[PDB]
Order: structure tokens, then C-alpha cells, then sequence
């Protein structure tokens, strides 16, 4: 349960990229995990968040748009990102969503974010 | 300027301590009898603070009749069905802004 | 057992019509709430007005995008329909003399 | 759809019986709905919810427990209860639930409702 994102930085408008969220060491598979958002001004915002298995949910938004995803072979999560709208600005971090958000945690722990920019 | 305040007092349960994506909270329940009919609403109350949580967590028993001063909050949440969106009402307790304490006699 | 709220913000979604037979009048209150560099949160809560005087009177005087102080008790509805497999709460902030009332500002 | 509720009375302590709901009378399907029960002082329960298809949920405290389903050419719901403990003892309603948040529709009623007791 330790966060270790990369890839993102900047693409013309209605790009494609991956992302790498890796689990350092200890179990993964285990949780049920998730992408967030860092808008320059706006808070921490949930949008992905891929289940156990496992059936996603997504955020209207990216719904249809991206699709994330879950390997515990490496135990990476991939955010399958198509047609970036240049509203589509933040600083993402993977993380495991809670159960299913009344729950409380254990340890846990944050990342460092990778930085995405996108402009017409 | 936006202002978010409430208040509570009632019966304390689930009382436990733990991390609100990985911040020291001490999340526990407080019940306010909103009254033939006595209507009952069981709120859930997240004091986050590394020593405030502590600080709580430990002159805070199960039982107690306490009050409760801070904001209403909702985490939005996306649960792994459905299409649905819910929202997850709670209290965010936190000094100098929230405030609790225990009733006795 | 006191349950109490205070509100001020922006108005949204006004709309009137029946609870379970019981005419309300609700809407959205937005809350600006600056989280303990660089992000700020909001709230948008559901005021939700009872007795048909007081809900007549709120649904006439309240207007779209308006800044209102919102006294009332906070109410918690179990929720929970079809669709899915799980129970959810519904917070909604319920205002009925002689409980609560709306106050105007903007 | 002015509610209508019926079946009930009295069973054993693990005896069993169902109940029964009918509306005058449109639109079902469209409309979902459920049935809510209530204590001599407390405020009415809603137990189960049937889905537009519909799907279903239940109570923590019902669950593996009740079952409830409906037809859409009889606009009826149908609950069959079984081996009842004397908790579930209140005044059964049926109605429609709606919305889950953004609710307030049309005119809406409360049906007289059905007595259960064992």
C-alpha cells in the first residue's frame, strides 16, 4: 500500500495517455483502488475508481471517455485516457478508495502526483 | 461568505480510531432524539486532528451523552455499483472550528 | 437531544411539490468551505421546507441564486432503492416552524 | 392511484403470511415502490423496495428474510412474510418509494394500511 504514480505532463487538445499507479511491495489486489484529481485551484476530487475485480464506476464525466483499470500481476493501476479535454488539468494520485467511504482506515499513506496539463 | 455550523446532542456509539485516507481521525456516532412518535437520527461524527482525535478518542466512552459542534460535511464516494450517485453525510470535527464535551452527573 | 444547523449561501434548484403527501418546497444550498495553499470546498446541501403555509411562503420569497441563512434541524433518510445492492443516507436539512425558517440576504 | 392495502392479522411466533396492495391506478411500472411498516410509537420503516423491472432491496434487519415482488398488469405488490418474529409486529404500508434524493413528485397518498401482529 504504497503509492507510485508517473506518467502525464501536457498533450494537444483529445489526446491518449497511460498512467502507472504501482503498489510498493505489500499486498495489492486485496483493496479496491481508484484515481483522483488535483485541479490548480479546485480540492481532492475521486473520479475513477475501478472494484475488487472488477466492475467500474466512473465520474459522469469520464464515464465513456476513460475506463481505469487493475493487474495484480504487477499490481499497477492504468487509467485509460482518450479524447483529453483540455478541462482536464490536475495533478493524479492512485489510491484505494474506501468501504465505500464510510469505513475507516488503518495506515495508509500519500503520493507525490504526477503534474497533466491540456490546452487547445 | 458561506457558513456551515451545526450542533448535536445525544447517546455516543461505535466509538473507533483509525484514518480518513490516511489522516488520524476518531469517527464515531452521536444520536439526537428529533421527537405519539419519537423520530431518531443516528449522525456519524469524523474528528480529525492527530492529538485531537487522541485527545477525544480517550475522555470520549461509549454511553456518554456529548455535544457536537462543527461542519456538515459529504464525501461524495463512488461505490463499485451503481450508476447511482450517493452522497456520505457526516461531521467533520476539527478545533479551533469543531468542539466536543462529554455530559456527566 | 438538540439537533441544530445554521446555513448561508447560494440558493439553486428551487422546487416545489409532495413529499410522501406532504407538500415541500426544497433547493440547494451551496457552501464555500476552505479546508484547513491552494483549494477550496463546497457543500451543496438539500433544504428541504415542510407545513404548507411555511413551504408556500419559502417558495415564493426564495429566489434562484439567491444568499439565504438557513436555521433548521439536520435530518438523515434511510434511502436505499433498487438499482444496486447497498444503503445510503439522505442528507437533507429540514425546515418547519416552529423549528427552523429562511432568512433572505440576497 | 389512491393505495389500498390488505392481508394481515395474526400468526404464530414463526408462522407465516402475505400481504397485498392495490392502486386506481396508473402508472405502474413507471413508478417504483415498496412497502413500509410502523411501530405502535415509532415512525414507519421502509422494508423493501421493487425496481421499474424491477430489482429489489432489503433491510439489514430483513435480509435473506422477506420477499417482495409485484405485477404490472394487476398494479399489486405482493409480501410474503415468513416465520415472523414478534419484532416484525407493526402497521404494514405499501407505497411508492422514488428518486432516492431528489424527490417531491406530484400529489402523492398514504393508503390506511394492514395490521400485523405476532
Amino acid at each position: 500500500v504504497q503509492p507510485q504514480e508517473s506518467g502525464g505532463g501536457l498533450a494537444q487538445a483529445g489526446g491518449s495517455l497511460r498512467l502507472s499507479c504501482v503498489v510498493s511491495g505489500i499486498t495489492f489486489a486485496s483493496e479496491a483502488w481508484g484515481w483522483y484529481r488535483r485541479a490548480p485551484g479546485k480540492q481532492r476530487e475521486l473520479i475513477a475508481a475501478i472494484n475488487n475485480e472488477g466492475r467500474t464506476n466512473y465520474v459522469d464525466s469520464v464515464k465513456g471517455r476513460f475506463t481505469v483499470s487493475r493487474d495484480n500481476a504487477k499490481n499497477v493501476m492504468y487509467l485509460q485516457m482518450n479524447s483529453l479535454k483540455p478541462e482536464d488539468t490536475a495533478v493524479y494520485y492512485c489510491n484505494a478508495n474506501l468501504q465505500t467511504g464510510t469505513l475507516s482506515g488503518a495506515r495508509l499513506y500519500w503520493g507525490q502526483g504526477t503534474q497533466v496539463t491540456v490546452s487547445s | 461568505k458561506s457558513v456551515n455550523s451545526v450542533t448535536l446532542v445525544g447517546v455516543v456509539h461505535d466509538i473507533q480510531s483509525g484514518f480518513v485516507y490516511e489522516d488520524a481521525v476518531t469517527q464515531f456516532t452521536l444520536t439526537t432524539t428529533s421527537i405519539v412518535v419519537v423520530e431518531k437520527d443516528h449522525h456519524t461524527i469524523r474528528c480529525f486532528g492527530e492529538l485531537f482525535s487522541a485527545e477525544v478518542k480517550q475522555k470520549v466512552k461509549e454511553g456518554n451523552v456529548v455535544c457536537v459542534n462543527g461542519r456538515l460535511r459529504l464525501s461524495p464516494q463512488l461505490e463499485p455499483s451503481c450508476n447511482k450517485h450517493f452522497y456520505f453525510p457526516y461531521i467533520q470535527v476539527q478545533p479551533p472550528h469543531g468542539q466536543v464535551a462529554v455530559i456527566h452527573g
